[PDB]
């Protein structure tokens, strides 16, 4: 599937950010089979940390580096898996990934967003 | 005159302006001979040297008033430019304007544009292009822009009347150019790339002669207006009937009787989403995507024990096969009319509703599918024939010579030609002996014989060339291709499996001696000769459709694959690449458009797929029909003049046979000479008495009644006869009595007519043979040898008893006489067909002999992947390990020439062709496991066959039979050959209703109020108001669907009640206005009956819906409303004539239907006797089989249209284990074994389809004759 | 095929009689595992006493003196999906006259579904010393002969009348 994400996302400090991640798959999304992996990495070659996942329902693992500031803001039924955020300090800057698997589709997708925190 | 070539100069322009002033002061047609795009008239002679391509003074005085000039191009083509300043900036006298003009007029410009267009048409076939395919597209856009600017500068944009934008083909070109650059500036990719396909249509503009025939097609379609209106109205009426009868019946399913966990039907329904869960609660047949249909009647499908029939779920075929809504009903009725996969809908509807509903399908098939198709076919022929007549009318308005002479005398003799002909026949016969399991000795014999034959042919090649040399040799058409073929054979001998089959084309040398094969060659030559432009337009249209389909749906076919194939891989028929898109388009042309469109819908949207498929079907069928009728009429009318003498120079074969007969006569005379030299009054009165008795009407009627009874008694021998123990014996003794009666009748026929007058009669011979068979069987049964092998098998010939009615019923006798008269030409055409098909059968044998085997898993019947078990040795090694593994072969294949003939028949009728094609394209080798589409481009073999041996051949047969029936009618002296003498006078009386003069207006009432009411009710405004009310009622009927709410039901009921009261009011008004004159008009009495029947139905449906409970009766009686919408015909002069033609044709169709019913009855009895116990697989079912007379008649009516005959034949081709069990025990009967008889099955199912084809062409003769009569007179 | 032919109801003393009990399933393509039980109520008795049971290709005969060594299976053989459940009497006596009952216990095997169904068929058998002829055969033969003779007489009468008229006309001419 094709995934449409912004390559660069500049968000002012002290403001709520939102990560647009959308994909197109011909098959109606089934909540009993959708597999989703939101991961964050400090860099391209850095380790990716999983912070939000959809196995049967939206489950947020509440990593300490994000506290409770991570909220789901999309809707898989309408193919929107975007993640919205609460106000920030510059440490949140990094790379965000949304891996998507929508069976019976064969291929697996990956959309990359390079979040940036402005002064 | 040659002097009239003056230039266009200052003085010329001044004269033009003076003439414009004269025309203004004055304030017709231009010279057709000087119309632009035509050749220069011969009066003007040769163009002077220096004046080619120069702006010349207008050559037509009609334009002397206006400012326009002429430029003449090499080839005498007249290009009419405009003298007004181009763009308002330039003028005819300009350095750039003249250059652009000459460039556009030149040929190299046209050749360059055509080359660019045809290269772009090759680059359009790449589904995904490489990245470098952008410089080429930039080059194409540059070339097109250069051409556009050249035309702009040559002839102005839009300044005057003779400009760029005047030509309609310029609107397409500019609309493309703008989109290309506009899109590049923008940079849905699919739509933008689809708009590029319009560049292909420029081929029609550039290639000479295609524009005129495209215009001809557009002019021909305009004649199909009345026919299309009638077709739409008839399909709408039948769709309303179907939507009323079968609303929601296809949602029937078998539901579990016992549930658990307090689960109800709705609770179960609102959870299941996948087929593996649906299969747990509904009955699915193994390997089926749709739940088994069931019905609530006694003659419907029966669910297993523990399953109950309920109406819930979705309709079959992804939900597209339904009668629930008017749109789906209309789609189903269009599918029925086109007879595309209609047997599946037939079977589904009968299983869901009941077998007594086959009457609906009979009426639809024999009133809409076979008649409305003939109106379209007849109208186009009349439209084409009128065009052709106008075209004809417009056209009317030292040592070398020693060997040379010797060899010439040796070879150029009649005997050698006959020897070569026999050699060709023997070589073809030798090639026809190939088959798959061929031993090495047989293979060596075949190779040696082929070498001998090719050596003989090469020898004669060299002999003839040395005899006359290659200057005189290469001047003969037959010689050219003979040399080509011998060269190819030599190449093959020196060197695959195709070049060996090119010697088969030598069979066409027999065309010289064979008049009716020259007709086939002439048809083929015309298709690429006179009508080559039409064939080219057909090719261009098919290419455009393939490209459009690919561009639109290729990406979807791949992305949404799991919606149409559970393996998530592309199905057999898709649009993902150009070859498969073209295959789908060709299949649609062949006539199969629903199976491949269901997947299209599922992947890429109903609106898009429907629009594309409807456009493809309509336009492609129009072009194919135009080509077919053009070839037919042109070829079969060109030779009518007898323009050349019959064999003026006798053919070498004719001379050889003449010499042979002369020699035979000489030998006979010599031998005869040598052998002769060496060595009663009472009897006559009795005969007269018997004549009197047997000629009596009472005797004839009694014997006819006995014939009917004895033929009907044959329908009681079902498999259930053992339950009817009294009927058994009653029928036995009735059979004995019938035998006695017919023996006495034959004896009286003898004693009356005489042993000569009786036995010189074919009808008497038939009756004698039937009674003799009956007597022999009776004697054998009485003597105790009833079960004696062939004697027992003779009992099966009692199915021929119905044949005794042909001589008794004049309606069938007349049609039988026509068929007997037409037989000879049918045999000639069949001979040519068999010879032509032998070539393709041999080629198919050489291509596919023994390569249809495969190793399958008998549980799911799935071919093993070739990664494992790649050959037969490994298949057997796997057999020894597992148990449910089989090395199977197709039952219809190309293993030898006979099975090749059967396969070619199935392909030409389009029934088993998919099953054969899949194996053909999968074939790898002999003893090798097939791989998926290993030989993908084998589809071309079947494409080329379906063209040559099923389109040109059908054209030839249709022409021959039409000419033969015309000759028969001429011999009778302009008498209808399908009507009996009594029906002739009724036909003549009916004819007068089409030419009645208008009657006097009804006199006004002599009463003050009645006169006003008459004046009001006799108005065109009143008629139009009633027509619009009928249309609104039709819309109200159409707005009804399945699952509608009770409020919708109530409002629709009240609307219909209001319409009923309005029509009753109109009836009352017309009554009080026209008094007793009212009932003198047939349409008015029809309105009266319709009104009364509507009221009665409305009042009676309440009783059927309030006290009695009979949904079937309620639905049947609610059909009385369609009588209200049938009144639309009265105000349609267009379709009334066509329905009158149908009414006039009915008398002839009755006889043909009677004969067809008799043939169907005979074949039904034979099928009951033979195929009652064969194994139930493929097309033989619990409901569609030969166990009973009704089931047999259902199957036979189905296959009368040639639908599913392969599926009915397949179960009968099992004759050995493990396919069938020869000693299976059937409870309740003594018959053993469920095996079929392959030879009897093949004979049965081939002969029946051939006979039905002959009867169907008889019906098209009758319909065409009546349509022509009604259109003319 | 499968046709439920009703059993005969007349056995001749001393010979062999086959009692028919055919039970066909609604859909022939389904799978099943059938077994049967027969019960017999002798004339003059009011109790149905089980006499035999057949399952898994083995006939288990009860210890009944009236049927000992006089019954053999005549049903479907070599399968567990029985549709013919007949039995054969190898030596018919007067104790074999009464109402029979053929119980069929069929167990369909569906997809994630098992249905245990049952049927009962009643056969009444009367034992006689001679085999009576069928009344339908009697009437059919008599009707055939009367119709044949009637047709012959009618044709002969018509021939005689027409010939006498022909001779009279010829003598007039
Ligand atoms: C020269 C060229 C001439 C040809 C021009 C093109 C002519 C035809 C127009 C086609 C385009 C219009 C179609 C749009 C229909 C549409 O988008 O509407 C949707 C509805 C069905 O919607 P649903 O949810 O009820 O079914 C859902 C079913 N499930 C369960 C699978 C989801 O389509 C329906 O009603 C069924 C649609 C049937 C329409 C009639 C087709 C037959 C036409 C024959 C014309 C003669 C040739
Ligand atoms: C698909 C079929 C769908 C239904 C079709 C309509 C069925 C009902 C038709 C009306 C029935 C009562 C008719 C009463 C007599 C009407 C009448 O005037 O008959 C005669 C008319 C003649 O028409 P025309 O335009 O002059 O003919 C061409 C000129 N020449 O010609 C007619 O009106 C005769 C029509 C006969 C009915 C059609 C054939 C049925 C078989
Ligand atoms: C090709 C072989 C292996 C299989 C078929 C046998 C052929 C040797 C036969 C089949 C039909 C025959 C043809 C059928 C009829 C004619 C027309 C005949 O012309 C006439 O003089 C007859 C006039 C007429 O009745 O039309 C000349 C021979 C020819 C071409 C025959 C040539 C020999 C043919 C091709
Ligand atoms: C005009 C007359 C003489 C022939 C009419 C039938 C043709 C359309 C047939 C005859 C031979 C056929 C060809 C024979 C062999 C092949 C190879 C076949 O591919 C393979 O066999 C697979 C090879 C591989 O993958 O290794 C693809 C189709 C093709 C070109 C066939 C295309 C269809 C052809 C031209
Ligand atoms: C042109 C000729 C067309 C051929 C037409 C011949 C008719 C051929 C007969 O048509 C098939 C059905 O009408 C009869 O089968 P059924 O099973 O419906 O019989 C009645 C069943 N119930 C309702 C009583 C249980
Ligand atoms: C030309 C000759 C054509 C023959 C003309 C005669 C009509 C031929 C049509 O005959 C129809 C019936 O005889 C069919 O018989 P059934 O299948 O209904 O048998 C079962 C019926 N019962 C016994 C259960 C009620
Ligand atoms: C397996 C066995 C298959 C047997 C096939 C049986 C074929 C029989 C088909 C019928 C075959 C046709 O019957 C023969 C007659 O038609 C030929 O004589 P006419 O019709 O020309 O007689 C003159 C007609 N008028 C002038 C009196 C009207
Ligand atoms: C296949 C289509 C079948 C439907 C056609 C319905 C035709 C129904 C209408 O038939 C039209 C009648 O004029 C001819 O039928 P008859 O054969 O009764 O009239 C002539 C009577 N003689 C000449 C035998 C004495
Ligand atoms: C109009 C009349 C035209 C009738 C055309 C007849 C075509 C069919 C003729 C040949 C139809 C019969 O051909 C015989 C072969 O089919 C033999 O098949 P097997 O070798 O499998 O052996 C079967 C034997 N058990
Ligand atoms: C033939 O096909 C059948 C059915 O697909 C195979 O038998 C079972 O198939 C299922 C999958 O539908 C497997 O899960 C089972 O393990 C199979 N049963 C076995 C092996 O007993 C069967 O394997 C196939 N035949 C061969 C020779 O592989
Ligand atoms: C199917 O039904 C039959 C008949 O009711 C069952 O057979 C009975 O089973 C019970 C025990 O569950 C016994 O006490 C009866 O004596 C049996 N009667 C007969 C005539 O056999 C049978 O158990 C059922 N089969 C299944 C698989 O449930
Ligand atoms: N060989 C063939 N037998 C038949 C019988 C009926 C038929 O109807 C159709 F509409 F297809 F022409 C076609 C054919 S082709
Ligand atoms: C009825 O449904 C309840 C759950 O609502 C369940 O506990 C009970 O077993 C069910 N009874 C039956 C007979 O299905
Ligand atoms: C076939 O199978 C049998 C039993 O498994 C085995 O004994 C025998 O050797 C096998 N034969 C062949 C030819 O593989
Ligand atoms: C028949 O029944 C009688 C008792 O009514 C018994 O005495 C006799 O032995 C029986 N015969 C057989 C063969 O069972
Ligand atoms: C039946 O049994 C009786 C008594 O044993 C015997 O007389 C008779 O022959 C037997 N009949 C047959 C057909 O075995």
């Amino acid at each position: 599937m094709e995934v449409t994400v912004p390559a660069t996302l500049n968000v002012l400090n002290g403001s709520d950010a939102r990560l647009p991640c959308t994909f197109n798959s011909c098959y109606t999304v089934n909540h009993k089979q959708f597999s989703l992996n939101w991961t964050y990495q400090e860099c391209n070659n850095c380790s990716e940390e999983m912070f939000l996942q959809f196995r049967m329902k939206i489950i947020n693992l509440k990593l300490e580096r994000f506290q409770d500031r991570v909220e789901f803001s999309g809707n898989p039924s309408k193919y929107d898996v975007s993640v919205m955020l609460r106000n920030v300090q510059p440490e949140d800057e990094g790379i965000y990934n949304c891996y998507i698997m929508n069976p019976p589709d064969r291929h697996r997708g990956h959309g990359k967003i390079h979040l940036q925190v402005l002064m | 005159g040659p002097q009239s070539f003056v230039h266009f100069t200052k003085q010329s322009l001044a004269l033009i302006e003076q003439r414009i002033a004269e025309r203004k002061s004055k304030e017709p047609k231009p010279s057709s001979d000087l119309e632009a795009g035509k050749q220069l008239p011969f009066i003007y002679g040769d163009i002077p040297p220096g004046m080619v391509s120069e702006p010349l003074e207008d050559l037509d005085p009609y334009y002397a008033d206006k400012k326009t000039f002429i430029v003449l191009n090499k080839g005498k083509t007249i290009f009419r430019f405009n003298a007004t300043p181009a763009l308002y900036m330039l003028s005819p006298f300009s350095p750039l304007r003249r250059i652009s003009i000459k460039i556009l007029v030149h040929s190299l410009f046209s050749m360059l544009i055509m080359c660019t267009i045809l290269t772009n048409c090759i680059f359009m076939t790449m589904n995904n292009p490489p990245d470098w395919t952008k410089n080429v597209e930039y080059t194409f856009t540059g070339i097109y822009t250069f051409e556009s600017l050249v035309k702009i500068l040559a002839r102005g944009f839009c300044v005057g009347e003779f400009t760029f934008l005047r030509d309609p083909w310029n609107w397409l070109d500019f609309v493309v150019i703008v989109f290309a650059y506009l899109t590049e500036f923008v940079n849905n990719v699919s739509a933008l790339r689809t708009f590029r396909v319009l560049r292909a249509l420029k081929t029609i503009s550039v290639i000479p002669g295609l524009k005129t025939i495209v215009g001809a097609l557009i002019q021909s379609v305009k004649k199909l207006s009345d026919v299309m209106i009638l077709t739409v109205f008839c399909l709408s009426v039948f769709a309303l009937i179907g939507l009323q009868l079968f609303m929601g019946n296809l949602k029937h399913k078998c539901f579990r009787n016992s549930l658990e966990n307090n689960e109800t039907l709705e609770s179960i329904m609102n959870t299941l989403e996948s087929e593996e869960d649906f299969r747990k609660y509904f009955y699915y047949l193994e390997g089926s995507k749709d739940a088994l249909l069931c019905g609530f009647s006694t003659d419907s499908g029966q669910c297993p024990e523990g399953y109950t029939c309920v109406k819930i779920g979705r309709n079959p075929d992804y939900g597209y096969t339904s009668f629930d809504t008017f749109s789906w009903a209309f789609l189903a009725l269009f599918r029925l009319m086109t007879q595309d996969y209609w047997e599946n809908l037939y079977q589904q509807t009968l299983r869901a509703a009941g077998k007594t509903y086959m009457i609906f399908f009979v009426v639809v098939i024999f009133l809409g599918s076979f008649y409305l198709i003939n109106l379209i076919l007849a109208v186009v022929a009349m439209a084409y024939e009128e065009q052709n007549q106008a075209n004809i009318e417009e056209a009317k308005q030292p040592y070398w010579i020693k060997f040379k002479k010797c060899i010439y005398f040796i070879v150029m003799d009649p005997f050698v030609d006959l020897a070569i002909t026999i050699c060709i026949v023997l070589n073809t016969l030798f090639m026809a002996m190939e088959h798959h399991p061929m031993t090495e000795e047989f293979k060596n014999v075949l190779a040696i014989g082929n070498l001998v034959f090719t050596g003989i042919f090469a020898a004669e090649m060299v002999l003839k060339l040395i005899a006359m040399d290659p200057y005189e040799y290469f001047q003969v058409g037959w010689n050219i291709f003979d040399s080509l073929i011998v060269t190819l054979s030599l190449v093959e001998l020196f060197l695959l499996s195709v070049l060996r089959s090119f010697r088969l084309l030598r069979v066409f040398k027999l065309a010289k001696s064979w008049p009716t094969l020259n007709m086939l060659i002439k048809i083929i030559g015309n298709s690429v000769g006179a009508l080559g432009n039409l064939t080219l337009v057909l090719a261009i249209i098919v290419f455009i459709f393939a490209v459009v389909g690919m561009q639109l749906f290729g990406k979807s076919y791949k992305e949404c694959v799991c919606k149409i194939n559970d393996d998530c891989t592309l199905p057999r028929w898709h649009m993902n690449d150009f070859f498969h898109s073209f295959l789908i388009v060709f299949r649609v042309l062949c006539g199969e458009w629903i199976e491949t469109m269901w997947d299209c819908m599922e992947v890429a949207g109903q609106a898009m797929c429907l629009i594309v498929y409807m456009m493809v079907m309509v336009i492609g069928n129009l072009v194919v029909l135009n080509l077919f009728l053009a070839l037919l009429l042109s070829s079969f009318s060109s030779d009518n003049l007898t323009a050349i003498e019959e064999d003026p120079d006798a053919n070498n074969l004719q001379i050889a046979v003449t010499r042979i007969k002369k020699g035979i006569n000489y030998v006979k005379q010599t031998l005869r000479e040598f052998i002769l030299k060496a060595f009663g009054k009472i009897w006559w009165n009795i005969r007269k008495t018997c004549y009197k008795i047997v000629e009596h009407s009472w005797f004839e009627s009694f014997i006819v009644l006995m014939i009917l009874l004895s033929s009907g008694a044959l329908a009681f021998e079902d498999i259930y006869i053992e339950r009817k123990k009294t009927i058994k014996i009653i029928l036995e003794y009735a059979d004995k009595i019938f035998t006695y009666i017919f023996i006495l009748e034959m004896l009286l026929k003898w004693i009356a007519y005489g042993y000569k007058t009786y036995f010189t009669n074919a009808w008497c011979w038939l009756d004698f043979l039937i009674v003799d068979v009956s007597l022999v069987t009776l004697v054998a049964n009485t003597l105790g040898y009833s079960d004696l092998g062939p004697i027992k098998s003779l009992r099966t010939l009692r199915a021929l008893r119905p044949l005794r009615a042909l001589s008794r019923f004049e309606g069938m006798r007349v049609v039988v006489n026509a068929l007997i008269g037409a037989i000879p030409s049918i045999m000639n055409v069949l001979l040519v067909c068999l010879i032509f098909w032998l070539i393709f059968s041999i080629m198919g044998v050489n291509l596919f002999a023994g390569k249809f085997y495969e190793c399958i898993n008998t549980t799911d019947g799935s071919r093993f992947p070739a990664s494992q078990v790649p050959n037969r040795s490994e298949c057997f090694a796997l057999m020894n390990v597992s148990q449910n593994v089989r090395w199977k072969n197709l039952k219809v294949n190309f293993d030898n020439v006979g099975l090749g003939y059967l396969s070619l028949l199935q392909v030409a009728t389009f029934k088993g062709w998919t099953i054969i094609m899949y194996a053909a394209v999968d074939s790898v080798n002999v003893d090798k496991q097939p791989k998926y589409e290993y030989s993908l481009y084998m589809y071309i073999y079947f494409v080329v066959f379906i063209i040559f041996g099923s389109f040109f051949t059908l054209n030839l047969f249709i022409g021959v039979i039409i000419d033969n029936f015309n000759q028969q009618k001429k011999k009778l002296g302009g008498q209808d050959i399908f009507m009996t003498e009594e029906q002739k006078k009724y036909y003549n009386a009916m004819k007068k209703l089409g030419s009645k003069k208008p009657q006097k207006p009804i006199p006004r009432p002599g009463n003050k109020i009645q006169g006003c009411i008459f004046d009001l009710v006799t108005n065109q405004a009143f008629d139009i108001s009633i027509m619009v009310l009928i249309c609104l009622n039709m819309v109200t009927m159409m707005v009804e669907k399945e699952g509608q709410s009770q409020h919708m039901t109530e409002v629709l009921y009240w609307i219909n009640v209001v319409f009923i009261i309005l029509f009753t009011g109109e009836c009352v008004l017309k009554l009080i206005s026209l008094r007793h004159y009212y009932f003198t008009v047939g349409w008015n009495i029809f309105d009266f009956v319709v009104v009364i029947i509507s009221i009665v139905g409305m009042f009676l449906a309440d009783l059927i819906e309030t006290y009695f409970v009979s949904p079937t009766l309620f639905r049947v009686i609610r059909l009385a409303r369609i009588g209200r919408i049938l009144r639309l015909v009265k105000g349609a002069k267009g379709i009334r004539t066509l329905l009158f033609a149908l009414m006039m044709s009915l008398p002839a169709l009755f006889n043909i239907g009677l004969l067809l019913f008799l043939v169907m009855f005979i074949y039904a009895i034979f099928g009951m006797s033979n195929f009652a116990y064969v194994k139930k697989e493929d097309g033989i079912n619990d409901m569609f089989n030969f166990e009973t007379f009704g089931n047999s008649m259902i199957c036979l009516f189905q296959i009368t249209t040639s639908a599913g005959w392969d599926g009915l034949l397949a179960p009968i081709l099992n004759s050995k284990p493990p396919d069938c069990d020869p000693k299976k025990v059937h409870p309740g009967s003594s018959v053993e074994g469920d095996c079929g008889n392959p030879s009897v099955g093949i004979f049965y199912f081939v002969s029946y389809i051939i006979i039905s084809f002959l009867v169907v062409v008889n019906m098209y003769i009758a319909v065409i004759l009546e349509n022509f009569s009604v259109a003319t007179e | 095929g499968c046709v439920e032919v009703d059993s005969e109801t007349e056995a001749v003393y001393g010979m062999t009689f086959k009692i028919l009990c055919i039970s066909c399933k609604r859909r022939s393509e389904t799978n099943a595992e059938t077994f049967t039980e027969w019960t017999f109520r002798q004339k003059g008795t009011e109790e149905f006493v089980k006499i035999l049971r057949y399952e898994n290709e083995v006939l288990q005969l009860e210890e009944d003196e009236r049927f000992e060594g006089r019954v053999v299976w005549n049903g479907s053989r070599g399968t567990k999906d029985l549709q013919d459940l007949s039995i054969f009497i190898t030596n018919v006596t007067y104790n074999h006259s009464g109402d029979y009952e053929c119980h069929v216990y069929r167990l369909l095997f569906f997809e994630n579904y098992e249905h245990n169904t049952s049927v009962v068929k009643k056969i009444h058998i009367e034992v006689v010393d001679k085999a009576n002829r069928d009344m339908a055969s009697i009437v059919s033969e008599i009707m055939m002969y009367v119709l044949i003779v009637v047709l012959t007489i009618w044709l002969v009468a018509e021939m005689i009348y027409c010939y006498k008229k022909i001779a009279a006309a010829t003598e007039t001419a």
